[PDB]
């Protein structure tokens, strides 16, 4: 008989459970979770230089625009998926119904 | 010798793990203010909220640290040593209460009552005409250590700019108040400095490759305060 | 006109009194009724901007 | 001309990336080890930081008992408690009503006392074939009487 | 209560977050507790997973690991208060 007691303390946790992983895709709107960082966008190959202790890059307005893959050390770019307004052009509904 | 000297523009480390390029980021954290007193020890101290070791010599100056609370009994002390092959960042304490040996061959002469060792972290040896700097900051049980490996060209302070890069962070969870230094790597001299850390606001400058190249102390003189307000290194007439 | 847009965007990284500044970060590690009041602070702050 | 709504491009899938899984827990040390310490002098099995995969636990020596008093077996690998307090020993099968909060008796107040506020998993199985060979280990000792 | 989750909080009786009624306690420990355990009626301890608010499941013993019934007895007492109260 073995009993394992799951004690805890305010000190940072040490024994975390196993963590899974998936493949990688490019040029496709996809949700991503890079080592605890969440977001959506299109990932493409980057061309920027990272010092070998930083993880992700930020722009002037403090929004993530570059990340590093934790499996293989490579820098990826992040671009938001396209969006915009929509307008409708119609003549008088008293005249026609085409739009 | 408890002499004193000007700290100049020294003691800047990378605050986080975020890449930046061609931007001027205004942070607010613990820093060593420009032009402060430095106790140039040559021959026991409070921890405060961080230190700035600057022991340089040329090749062999310092070989140990203690970083404990009681420095004896069984209270955990984050003993740190280093040699040519590996370091020992281990939570394991002796009794000390004596001057460690200054040999030029083993751990004998320093340890007396080596008790249980809880943590036994080992990594690349610290060592990479040499200047070695240090920052020992602890918060939320996180012992963070930085480093730099610029060569020494001037026997005095080599006026210039440097940026300490992170070396390792550990989740220890203990509190410390004192520390000691171990040296000699036999008549000779051992140059050795130390400063202190205070809360401050700084305006750092990043080049397009992500390396810090300049900084401005926002509470030094009227001119420096104006730059922080405008977030620029050039002030027009007005 | 350029300053106003930059100021508006940078307001998205302000806590306004909540645990964090990320919507789904506090959605996961918080009690579902407890998280209700946190979203209220962010919404009220961003409406005022 | 009127403005009605906004258009968006929906994501096609989801992706997740995490570092290499290394530094497995010392649970493999008790594997390929058909003997350990006693019940009164239970062997200490403190666990430092490591990946807490527990699938191999259910494979080697299929456990008769899998219930967890404090947590759920479904909520097993998700937790990241600070450390692990694992205690193991050899007990009688007929003493099944002795390893639980309560049921104080022969093994509770005389041998090692199981805490009532258990927050882990209770695992028990009959390992007579793997441990009790033909020769037997009758020399082993366990308390049936005490004064404290 | 609405929101909080764990064990029988959502395994069996998932209270919706839009609750409007009032919760009342009726404790008659002597009446609704046997001296050795109310094994006549049992609680589902270890089922598959949680369930949506106001959902009743009656099938039992079909699920097995990939365990039988998860009804881990009662062990109640008419005088015991902690861990044995009927608490209707
Ligand atoms: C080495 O082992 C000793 C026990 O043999 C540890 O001392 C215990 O530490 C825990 C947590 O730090 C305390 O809760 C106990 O009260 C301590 N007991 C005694 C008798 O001291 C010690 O912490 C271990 N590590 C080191 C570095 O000594
Ligand atoms: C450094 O020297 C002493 C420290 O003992 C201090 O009082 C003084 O203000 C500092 N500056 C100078 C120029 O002495
Ligand atoms: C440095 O210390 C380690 C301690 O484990 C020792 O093994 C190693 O030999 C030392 N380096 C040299 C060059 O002796
Ligand atoms: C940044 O790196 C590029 C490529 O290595 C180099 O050409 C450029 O000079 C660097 N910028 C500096 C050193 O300011
Ligand atoms: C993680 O595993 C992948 C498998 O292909 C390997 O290529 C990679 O180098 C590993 N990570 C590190 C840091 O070595
Ligand atoms: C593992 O157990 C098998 C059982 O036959 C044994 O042959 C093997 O030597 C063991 N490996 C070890 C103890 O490393
Ligand atoms: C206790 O566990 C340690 C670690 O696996 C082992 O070396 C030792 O032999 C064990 N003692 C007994 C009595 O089984």
């Amino acid at each position: 008989v073995v009993v394992l007691s799951f004690e805890l303390l305010h000190a940072p946790a040490t024994v975390c459970g196993p963590k899974k992983s998936t493949n990688l895709v490019k040029n496709k709107c996809v949700n991503f979770n890079f080592n605890g960082l969440t977001g959506t966008g299109v990932l493409t190959k980057s061309n920027k230089k990272f010092l070998p202790f930083q993880q992700f890059g930020r722009d002037i307005v403090d929004t993530t625009d570059a990340v590093r893959d934790p499996q293989t050390l490579e820098i990826l770019d992040i671009t938001p998926c396209s969006f915009g307004g929509v307008s409708v052009i119609t003549p008088g509904t008293n005249t026609s119904n085409q739009v | 010798t408890q002499s004193y000297t000007n700290s100049f523009t020294r003691g800047v480390y990378y605050p986080d793990k975020v890449f930046r390029s061609s931007v001027l980021h205004l942070t607010q954290d613990l820093f060593l203010p420009f032009f402060s007193n430095v106790t140039w020890f040559h021959a026991v101290l409070p921890f405060n909220d961080g230190v700035y070791f600057a022991s340089t010599e040329k090749s062999n100056i310092i070989r140990g640290w203690i970083f404990g609370t009681t420095l004896d009994s069984k209270t955990q002390s984050l003993l740190i040593v280093n040699n040519a092959t590996n370091v020992f960042i281990k939570v394991c304490e002796f009794q000390f209460c004596n001057d460690p040996f200054l040999d030029v061959e083993s751990e004998s002469g320093v340890y007396s009552s080596a008790n249980n060792c809880t943590f036994e972290y080992v990594s690349q040896p610290f060592l990479m005409k040499n200047l070695r700097e240090f920052v020992f900051k602890n918060i939320d049980g996180y012992f963070k250590i930085y480093s730099k490996h610029t060569p020494i060209i001037g026997r005095d302070f080599p006026q210039g700019f440097s940026a300490l890069e992170p070396l390792v962070d550990l989740p220890i969870g203990i509190n410390i108040t004192r520390f000691q230094t171990l040296l000699a790597l036999t008549a000779g001299a051992a140059d050795y400095y130390v400063g202190y850390l205070q809360p401050r606001t700084f305006l750092l400058k990043y080049n397009e490759n992500g390396t810090i190249t300049d900084a401005v102390d926002c509470a030094l003189d009227p001119l420096s305060e104006t730059k922080c307000t405008l977030k620029s290194f050039t002030v027009e007439k007005g | 006109n350029a300053q106003a847009l930059n100021t508006l965007v940078k307001q998205l990284s302000s806590k306004f009194g909540a645990i964090s500044s990320v919507l789904n970060d506090i959605l996961s590690r918080l009690d579902p009724p407890e998280a209700e009041v946190q979203i209220d602070r962010l919404i009220t702050g961003r409406l005022q901007s | 001309i009127y403005q009605t709504s906004n258009f968006r491009v929906q994501p096609t899938e989801s992706i997740v990336r995490f570092p290499n899984v290394t530094n497995l827990c010392p649970f493999h040390e008790v594997f390929n080890a058909t003997r350990f310490a006693s019940v009164y002098a239970w062997n200490r099995t403190r666990i430092s930081n490591c990946v807490a995969d527990y699938s191999v636990l259910y494979n080697f020596a299929p456990f008769f008992a899998f219930k967890c008093y404090g947590v759920s077996p479904t909520k097993l690998n998700d937790l990241c408690f600070t450390n692990v307090y694992a205690d193991s020993f050899v007990i009688k099968g007929n003493e099944v009503s002795q390893i639980a909060p309560g049921q104080t008796g022969n093994i509770a107040d005389y041998n090692y006392k199981l805490p009532d506020d258990f927050t882990g998993c209770v695992i028990a199985w009959n390992s007579n074939k793997l441990d009790s060979k033909h020769s037997g280990n009758y020399d082993y000792w366990y308390r049936l009487f005490r004064k404290s | 209560a609405p929101g909080q989750t764990g064990n029988i909080a959502d395994y069996n009786y998932k209270l919706p977050d839009d609750f409007t009624g009032c919760v009342i306690a009726w404790n008659s420990n002597k009446l609704d507790s046997k001296h050795s355990g109310n094994y006549d009626y049992w609680y589902r301890l270890f089922r598959k997973s949680k369930l949506k608010p106001f959902e009743r499941d009656i099938s039992t013993e079909i699920y097995q690991a990939g365990c039988y019934f998860p009804l881990q007895s009662y062990g109640f007492r008419p005088t015991y208060g902690v861990g044995h109260q009927p608490y209707r």
